[PDB]
């Protein structure tokens, strides 16, 4: 409070001093059912390979790309890329995509890669040096090979057919030896989104089918056709949504937040004080749940006084008997049956004359502000720029004119009643 | 040969709920008591997209093509209901200029008494299909009643889509981009619509 | 057609003929003044930035303006109480009639208290009937319940006592003699009263009947009251909607410039959105700055007719 | 703290509405109402007040015969009023308000001078220096933004709080021709109870009225009767 008026004293009263607002305890995330990963054992366990002076294709789109598991997975020895962060392979996408494939003796082998070494990469094997996406390699022992070195392998436009037959043989050197690859060249082939639990009751960040929000979760009446997803509040805000896994309806409401406020006599008296957390219920945060939200630190009274402090919704709070805060349903005044008959009548039989101050406000300090010298510290740089803002400097101006010379004229209508200047006798 | 769409034509704008309430909407719709084009067949223009609404007990309308030319140099979507299938596919087809019956290849797809309704729209590489069926007690032209379409397909297809023709009573309207205020009832559904620009007291 | 502005009527004025009223009408009119209005507050850090650290500390930047937005509405809501005390709490004590209804033969049973009603009389739950996010309400400091008792409290003191419980204490006066002051108030002498106490009683208790069919007939009667509700839902309203504005930015979805964006890219996109929603927030601020204006002018407006209409007799016509 | 903002002086000094207050005041006991309808007619103050009862229907003999009684009730309130004032502060909180609303805005008119408004510096003179006019002059526009739509909300504030206190005036300015310069009868316009006169009194950006009242005191239970009948005929008050 203190801070928030910028004093070290505070007046007795009730001030708004910060905003509560219920923390998102985790981050829920929800998509449907996973379906159509890409077929990756078609392509690099495949039943056969095109020579790398020949690369064939196959698609690799409209379909998720799983790839991160595939590049750590048995598949393939190695692996690379010619547009794409490596470890991107379990979220990367694009709108559409092919994975070229061939086999070889290992240097040429090697080809069957975007931009890779050797003219045959460039002249047939490979994806363009300039293509995104990515590549991975592994051993072709298993049947791209023959005993002298395999004829259907072989080495010389990317991904295309001046070449002769490899070396891949089971008994060949390590040049020579046996490889296979595949670029996998770049929404629909997208790598998959996970999913948690769906946590309900308490307050979550969200995510459903890529909206998000902080809110609480609850089950719900609420009867949406099939292919709606989301429910909407009369202004815009989202009051619903279907599981993607579960085709139930859920609500949505904000976490719970409001004002916190502070109930203090003056600090020139104590400095005991209570919070009211505005609107929420005492389950969300000498406690006493008023009809203004949570009250803490302010004793609940049975008696009823005039209200010194306000709450709202009837309930007021004061220091009082040695003494605490007291939360009170205020007193309207004393109630007072009427004596009243249709034959007898209460007649005053003296009086008091009552002397009564009443206090009126007639001026404000009469106040101008110099717009340009208030805009610009004196540089004709700036000043120079104030010019393309056009009339509102002269505007303002004017209209703050208007209001000191009304303060000169409000004096005037009060006081000025009498013609005359009247003095007393002595 | 023209009739009129009346009441006909809206569909539900998004896959959201709204209950109890009025909305305001814009989009390709059929405009109210706009004329609409009947056959009983022709090629004919898709412009920004199609009311489609054919008299139907037995599936004499076989189903459609849409594309630009329908032949060879480019793709096109072959759309067929064939007894317990729906079936789309998306090649240049080689085949007529337009296939009968009697009594690239990217994508594909497989899924009087009354009268069928539907929307069709391709915008930002999407192709959208909305439908509805109901009993009628007149074949002659389209009832002056009103029952929102609701989607049924969604999907990137990435083609130009220009030019449809039908596979073979029925009406053709044509969608156009206005301001709609829809009625969602307690219970989700559209219920009635206004469109701003038909009359000053609609606006 | 060019309207006309009333029936065209010829005085039948000449220097030496007057007219005289051979007998008269009690009437009851009705009259409706707004009080106060919602009682609102907004954070203004949550209202422009949706949790967001970078939207939140991008604010910053502007200094006081959400301090002095909270403040604007905070003078509003505290006036409301204050306007809603100086209508209703202008009588000391809270008196309630006997349990008898000796008022001489007229009726105030549709306008007092029913216990079995919260305790309201028939006329007021006809009026509770007629009536129908960062963003906070605030309730009233006096709730329906305690308005109540005050409207309660100021009709039994001026069917028991006459204005003189607006003077000092209530001195009990019979309901007939409180009418003969009143006549005499316009210039009619007391014993026109008492000549005719049973038709006036008469044609008064009929017109308190005819305030229920017509607060029951139409809403319209009761508009001032609907539409002070109706501004205040459509300035909230209007200040949603405003949310989902770009204001230049890619999105107004503010998540979905800060995960799609390079960070320079999203400062500089997010500084839009900051400033479209704090100059809409500086523009419903402004509006209901002016409308609670209004309202402060209807208030002063009601507290001067409880003052002089109810605890007293006006002497100015109309 | 100087930075274009200035004070004007009001066109009437403190010591000029001390003069109306007291012509005002000096009128109102020496003359009554008199002076507001047209010259000042001098009457015994006494006798002022018995017009100023019979203005409530008090009858002017109720005055007279407790003159003594009267005079030591309303010099014993004077002083309670001295009492009141002198005891707290907090009874004037309708002009500390006024007082303390401006010192508000123009502290916060101020303080927002330092706010970057997402330039590179609040201080006007560190861009200058720092930068080259093709740069400079993009930091600027967003100074002069932000400064700008400060003040122009500063501006809206202080127009819609001179309405309130021009209402406030129009209320004082009613005030004083009824209730000061006549006996307005309108109930609980001039304090509680029935009105007889009341004194304006200067104060600081406003003014205070004392209000002077009959409020009945000592009462009595009485049977009653509208009429009476005397030979068949009725008769009433
Ligand atoms: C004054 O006007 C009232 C109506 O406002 C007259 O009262 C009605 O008199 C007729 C017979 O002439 C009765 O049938 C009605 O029932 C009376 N109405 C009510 C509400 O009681 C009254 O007679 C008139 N008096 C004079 C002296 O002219
Ligand atoms: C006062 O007027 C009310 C109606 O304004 C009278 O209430 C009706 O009285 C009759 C006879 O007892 C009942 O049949 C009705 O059902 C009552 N209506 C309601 C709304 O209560 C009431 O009797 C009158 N009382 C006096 C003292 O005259
Ligand atoms: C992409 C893919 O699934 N590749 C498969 C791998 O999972 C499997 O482990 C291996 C046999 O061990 O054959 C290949
Ligand atoms: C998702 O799979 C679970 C079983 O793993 C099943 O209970 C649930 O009904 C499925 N949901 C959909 C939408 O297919
Ligand atoms: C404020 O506190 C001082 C002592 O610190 C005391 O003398 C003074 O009377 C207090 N004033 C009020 C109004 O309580
Ligand atoms: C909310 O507050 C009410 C009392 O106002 C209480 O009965 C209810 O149990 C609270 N709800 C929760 C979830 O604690
Ligand atoms: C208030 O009084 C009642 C008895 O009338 C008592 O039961 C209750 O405990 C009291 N309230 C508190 C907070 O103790
Ligand atoms: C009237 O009241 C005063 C005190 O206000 C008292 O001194 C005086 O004796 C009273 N007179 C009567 C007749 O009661
Ligand atoms: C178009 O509509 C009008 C009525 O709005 C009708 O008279 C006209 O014949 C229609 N024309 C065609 C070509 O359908
Ligand atoms: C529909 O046509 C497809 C070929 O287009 C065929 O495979 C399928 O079996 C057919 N289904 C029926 C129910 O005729
Ligand atoms: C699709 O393209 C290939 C050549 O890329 C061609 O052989 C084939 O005929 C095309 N499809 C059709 C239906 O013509
Ligand atoms: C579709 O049309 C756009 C221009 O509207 C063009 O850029 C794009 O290449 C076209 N795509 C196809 C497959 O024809
Ligand atoms: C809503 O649906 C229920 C059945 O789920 C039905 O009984 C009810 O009549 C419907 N109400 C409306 C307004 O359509
Ligand atoms: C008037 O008499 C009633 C009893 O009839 C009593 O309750 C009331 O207190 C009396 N008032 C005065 C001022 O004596």
């Amino acid at each position: 409070t203190k801070c928030t008026l910028k004093s070290f004293t505070v007046e007795k009263g009730i001030y708004q001093t910060s905003n509560f607002r219920v923390q998102p305890t985790e981050s829920i995330v929800r998509f449907p059912n996973i379906t159509n990963l890409c077929p990756f054992g078609e392509v690099f366990n495949a039943t056969r390979f095109a020579s790398v002076y020949a690369w064939n294709r196959k698609r690799i789109s409209n379909c998720v790309a799983d790839y991160s598991v595939l590049y750590n997975s048995a598949s393939f020895s190695t692996f690379k890329c010619y547009g794409v962060s490596p470890t991107k392979l379990n979220d990367l996408c694009f709108t559409n995509v092919y994975a070229d494939s061939f086999v070889i003796r290992g240097d040429e082998v090697r080809q069957i890669a975007p931009g890779q070494t050797g003219k045959i990469a460039d002249y047939n094997y490979k994806l363009p040096d300039d293509f995104t996406g990515c590549v991975i390699a592994w051993n072709s022992n298993n049947l791209d090979s023959k005993v002298g070195g395999n004829y259907n392998y072989l080495y010389r436009k990317p991904f295309e057919r001046p070449l002769q037959s490899y070396g891949f043989q089971p008994t060949n050197g390590v040049g020579y030896q046996p490889y296979r690859v595949v670029v996998l060249s770049f929404a629909t082939v997208c790598g998959p989104k996970k999913s948690t639990n769906l946590v309900k009751n308490k307050c979550v960040n969200f995510n459903f089918n890529g909206l998000t929000g902080t809110g609480v979760l609850t089950e719900s009446n609420k009867k949406f056709l099939p292919f709606q997803q989301f429910g909407r509040d009369i202004a815009d805000t989202t009051d619903a949504v279907r599981d993607p896994q579960t085709l139930e309806i859920l609500d949505i409401t904000p976490c719970s937040f409001g004002g916190v406020s502070v109930i203090t006599p003056g600090t020139n008296t104590s400095n005991e004080v209570a919070v009211l957390y505005q609107g929420v219920n005492c389950t969300e945060v000498n406690v006493f749940q008023t009809r203004a939200g949570c009250l803490i630190g302010a004793e609940h009274v049975n008696n009823s006084y005039e209200c010194d402090i306000p709450i709202g919704a009837g309930i007021c709070a004061s220091y009082q008997t040695s003494q605490s805060i007291i939360a009170y349903t205020m007193s309207l005044g004393a109630e007072n049956s009427v004596a009243y008959s249709n034959n007898s009548i209460a007649i005053p039989t003296n009086f008091t004359i009552s002397v009564t101050t009443e206090i009126l406000p007639v001026s404000m300090t009469k106040t101008s502000v110099d717009c340009t010298m208030y805009i610009c510290g004196d540089s004709t740089e700036c000043s120079n720029l104030l010019l393309q803002y056009g009339s509102f400097c002269t505007q303002l101006n004017r209209a703050l004119t208007g209001i000191a010379v009304e303060q000169d004229k409000n004096t005037q209508e009060v006081f000025a009643q009498v013609k005359q200047i009247y003095k007393t006798p002595p | 040969a023209y009739t009129n769409s009346f009441t006909r034509g809206v569909y539900y704008p998004d896959k959201v709920f709204r209950s109890s309430v009025l909305h305001s909407t814009q989009d390709l719709f059929l405009p109210f008591f706009s004329n609409v084009t009947w056959f009983h067949n022709p090629v004919l223009p898709f412009n920004d997209g199609v009311y489609f609404a054919s008299t139907e007990k037995s599936n004499i309308i076989r189903g459609w093509i849409f594309g630009t030319t329908l032949d060879s140099k480019t793709q096109s979507l072959l759309i067929v209901n064939n007894a317990t299938n729906v079936v789309i596919k998306v090649c240049e087809f080689q085949f007529c200029n337009d296939p009968f019956l009697g009594v690239n290849c990217t994508f594909e797809y497989v899924s009087f008494k009354n009268l069928r309704e539907f929307v069709f729209k391709n915008i930002d590489g999407y192709f959208k299909i909305y439908s509805k069926h109901t009993p009628i007690n007149l074949v002659r032209d389209l009832p002056q009643g009103f029952s929102a379409l609701e989607p049924l397909v969604d999907l990137p297809i990435g083609i130009n889509i220009t030019r449809f023709q039908t596979l073979l009573a029925y009406y053709v309207g044509y969608l156009q981009p206005r301001t709609f205020l829809l009625k969602y009832n307690e219970n989700g559904t559209i219920t009635d619509a206004v469109d701003c620009a038909l009359d000053p007291l609609s606006e | 057609y060019t309207m006309s502005l009333g029936a065209e009527n010829s005085v039948a004025y000449s220097n030496n003929s007057i007219a005289i009223p051979t007998n008269f009408t009690i009437s009851v009119t009705t009259e409706i003044l707004p009080v106060s209005m919602t009682k609102t507050s907004v954070d203004c850090t949550m209202y422009i930035c949706g949790d967001s650290t970078e939207c939140s500390n991008l604010l910053l930047q502007y200094g006081s303006f959400c301090t002095q937005l909270n403040r604007a509405l905070t003078g509003i809501a505290v006036e409301q109480d204050k306007n809603t005390q100086e209508v209703f709490a202008q009588v000391k004590q809270i008196y309630k009639t006997p349990p008898i209804k000796d008022f001489g033969g007229f009726n105030f049973s549709q306008i007092l208290p029913d216990p079995s009603k919260s305790k309201r009389s028939f006329i007021e739950d006809l009026l509770f009937n007629k009536v129908t996010n960062g963003l906070t309400v605030l309730p009233p400091l006096l709730t329906d319940e305690m308005i109540a008792q005050y409207t309660s409290a100021l009709l039994a003191g001026t069917i028991t006592s006459g204005w003189t419980f607006g003077a000092g204490a209530a001195l009990q006066i019979p309901f007939a003699m409180q009418m003969a002051y009143r006549f005499n108030g316009i210039g009619v002498t007391q014993n026109v009263l008492y000549e005719n106490q049973k038709l006036i009683a008469n044609q008064f208790n009929s017109a308190i009947g005819k305030i229920q069919d017509s607060l029951s007939s139409t809403a319209s009667a009761l508009g001032k009251l609907q539409d002070v509700v109706n501004q205040n839902a459509q300035a909230l309203n209007t200040l949603v909607k405003q949310l989902s504005s770009n204001f230049g930015a890619i999105s107004s979805v503010l998540n979905d410039i800060l995960s799609r964006l390079d960070k320079v890219e999203a400062e500089v996109q997010i500084d839009r959105l900051i400033t479209g929603r704090l100059q809409s927030l500086q523009t419903y601020v402004t509006q209901q700055l002016i409308r609670a204006a209004e309202i402060r002018a209807s208030a002063n407006l009601a507290a001067t007719k409880m003052s002089e209409c109810v605890l007293g007799q006006s002497k100015r016509v109309d | 703290k100087f930075n274009g903002l200035t004070v004007l002086p009001p066109l009437l000094t403190d010591e000029m509405i001390a003069q109306y207050t007291s012509a005002l005041l000096a009128g109102t006991i020496t003359s009554g109402w008199t002076f507001g309808a047209g010259a000042a007619l001098q009457i015994p103050f006494a006798m002022q007040m018995a017009y100023r009862f019979n203005g409530i229907g008090v009858t002017q003999n109720v005055l007279y015969e407790n003159q003594k009684l009267i005079a030591n009730q309303f010099n014993s309130a004077i002083g309670k009023i001295q009492d009141s004032l002198s005891s707290t502060a907090s009874a004037l909180g309708k002009l500390q308000d006024v007082v303390n609303q401006n010192a508000q805005a123009l502290n916060t008119l101020v303080k927002q001078l330092s706010s970057n408004f997402g330039a590179i510096s609040s201080v006007l003179n560190d861009i200058l220096s720092r930068l080259d006019k093709v740069e400079a002059e993009v930091q600027i526009d967003r100074l002069i933004t932000g400064r700008l739509q400060s003040l122009q909300t500063y501006v809206t504030q202080q127009l819609i709080r001179a309405a309130e206190i021009r209402a406030s005036a129009n209320l004082a300015a009613t005030k004083m021709s009824e209730c000061v310069l006549g006996q307005s009868k309108r109930v609980d316009f001039c304090g509680k109870g029935y009105h007889l006169m009341s004194f304006p009194q200067s104060a600081p950006h406003g003014v205070v009225f004392l209000h002077v009242t009959y409020v009945p005191a000592q009462e009595k239970n009485f049977t009653t009767a509208p009429a009476i009948c005397h030979d068949g005929k009725a008769h009433f008050p």
